[PDB]
């Protein structure tokens, strides 16, 4: 994927590995080497006038 | 079965009127939209990410 990753506050239960969002698209994920949970954010977008 | 109203037989002849005596000044409320949220969609990201 493509996006800005972060910290984030999702309580996450120990045997879910990623959260997903209404669009099916994975939203945030447990890192596999240290095992806290990150938030994924789109890369900026928009129009130009 | 649904009601349309109350019936009333106006108290019509040929020599017959109703003459108002007083009045009341009513204020009653009409709600109308105007405009919608102003949305964009990029196609080609919507279809393709
Ligand atoms: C290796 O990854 C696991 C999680 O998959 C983690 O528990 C462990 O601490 C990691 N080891 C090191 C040395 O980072
Ligand atoms: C007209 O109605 C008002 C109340 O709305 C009342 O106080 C007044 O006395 C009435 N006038 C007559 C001529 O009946």
């Amino acid at each position: 994927g493509t996006g800005v990753l972060t910290e984030s506050n999702k309580k996450f239960l120990p045997f879910q590995q990623f959260g997903r969002d209404i669009a099916d698209t994975t939203d945030a994920v447990r890192d596999p080497q240290t095992l806290e949970i990150l938030d994924i954010t789109p890369c900026s977008f928009g129009g130009v006038s | 079965t649904m009601s349309l109203g109350a019936e009333n037989s106006v108290a019509y002849s040929n020599n017959s009127i109703a003459i108002p005596t007083n009045f009341t000044i009513s204020v009653t409320t009409e709600i109308l939209p105007v405009s919608m949220t102003k949305t964009s969609v990029d196609c080609t990201m919507y279809i393709c990410g």
